């Protein structure tokens, strides 16, 4: 399901903005 | 009327856009409790002004770091912003400073904890729940958009809940007042509309996108655009084919294909209609704007309320000292913070 590939992913938790 | 409102608010914002306030306190007015969050050049602290002894939220940013990631104007721009903008979802900076080593910006603290936390751990919010987070939204970037400022980091890291379960808009470290385009490449990469990725000058529509994304993540649980990296993300975002779960209303995926536009002549927030293409939409219906702003609609959820200064709705971070160097650091750099 994609519920379960997005908790399996390294991106569940806070994300850090990004700049040039 | 939402014209002649916005109007007066222009002229609220220009006087203190033109003149503003600095050095409104100092660091020993304030006892340091637990850190709240850690940022690239700062962090986040609970503390206690003796004076009051009120709580508040005080950023501090290592003047350093901040050159060295050349994040100068954009500190300069937060600081100018925040302390001249006044609205119900918009956190308020109460004082700023700065010394030797660091930047100081002291907001009002909100101890109900961010949306990311309550998001992640619920799973999803329910359409009505969601509704009523993007609502308040819409009306911040309409505000916002007004003064032409574009806010460019929508998510749920920053968006505090209060303790009647209204939003509560955090951090403006890329908020820029800005006519016309601008081209820094900034955001958060689930959040980046394609312009962006793709290095086009860009304006206010990439807020509207974010919004889409924001909602999508709510009713979801799980952002439109995903993987592991940030390529694989922007890969996903400019092919932009969006799938939306099964339980998605016709009218949440008829909103969502409209804010989630890769075609600036037909994004949603910057027609010749402007917001109220979003405000009249169907999936809106149900929302009386005015009681929203007055805050008058009864919140789907209320934070646990521990008492003042409670930390439990927040995550610990590791404690590290507050230096202050004898010698001033970065000063012509920072002269008008
Ligand atoms: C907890 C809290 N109460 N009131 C406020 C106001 C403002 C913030 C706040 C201000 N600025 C940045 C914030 O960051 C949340 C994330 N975007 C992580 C982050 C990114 N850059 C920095 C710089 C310094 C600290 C955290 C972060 C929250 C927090 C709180």
């Amino acid at each position: 399901t994609t519920y379960a590939d997005f908790i399996a992913s390294g991106r569940t938790g806070r994300r850090n903005a990004i700049h040039d | 009327s939402v014209k002649e409102f916005l109007a007066k608010a222009k002229e609220d914002f220009l006087k203190k856009w033109e003149n503003p306030a600095q050095n409104t306190a100092h660091l020993d007015q304030f006892e340091r409790i637990k850190t709240l969050g850690t940022g690239s050049f700062g962090r986040v602290m609970l503390v206690k002004h003796m004076e009051t002894g009120n709580h508040y939220a005080m950023k501090i940013l290592d003047k350093q770091k901040v050159v060295k990631l050349k994040q100068i104007e954009h500190t300069l721009n937060e600081k100018r912003i925040l302390q001249a903008v006044n609205f119900p979802f918009l956190v308020k900076l109460e004082f700023s400073f700065k010394d030797n080593s660091n930047l100081y910006m002291v907001m009002e603290y909100v101890p109900g904890g961010e949306m990311f936390s309550h998001l992640r751990r619920i799973g999803r919010f329910s359409e009505p729940h969601a509704r009523f987070y993007a609502a308040q939204i819409v009306l911040t970037f309409e505000y916002l958009h007004s003064l032409d400022l574009i806010y460019r980091d929508l998510k749920p890291e920053n968006l505090l809940i209060d303790q009647q379960g209204y939003i509560q808009v955090t951090d403006f470290g890329f908020a820029k007042r800005v006519k016309g385009r601008t081209w820094t490449l900034c955001g958060t990469p689930e959040y980046l509309a394609p312009e962006i990725i793709l290095s086009k000058g860009y304006n206010k529509a990439v807020d509207w996108w974010a919004l889409g994304v924001l909602i999508y993540e709510m009713a979801a649980g799980y952002p439109p655009f995903f993987a592991d990296q940030p390529i694989q993300i922007y890969e996903k975002i400019v092919s932009g084919k969006v799938r939306f779960p099964s339980h998605f209303s016709s009218d949440l995926k008829d909103l969502l294909r409209n804010l989630l536009q890769v075609d600036l002549t037909k994004r949603f927030g910057n027609l010749k209609n402007g917001v109220n293409d979003i405000k009249n939409h169907k999936w809106f219906a149900t929302t009386d704007w005015i009681a929203i702003y007055q805050r008058k609609v009864e919140a789907p959820f209320i934070p646990k309320f521990k008492g003042p200064g409670d930390t439990s709705n927040f995550d610990d971070y590791e404690e590290e000292e507050i230096r202050v160097s004898i010698n001033e650091k970065c000063g012509k750099e920072f002269s008008e913070f």
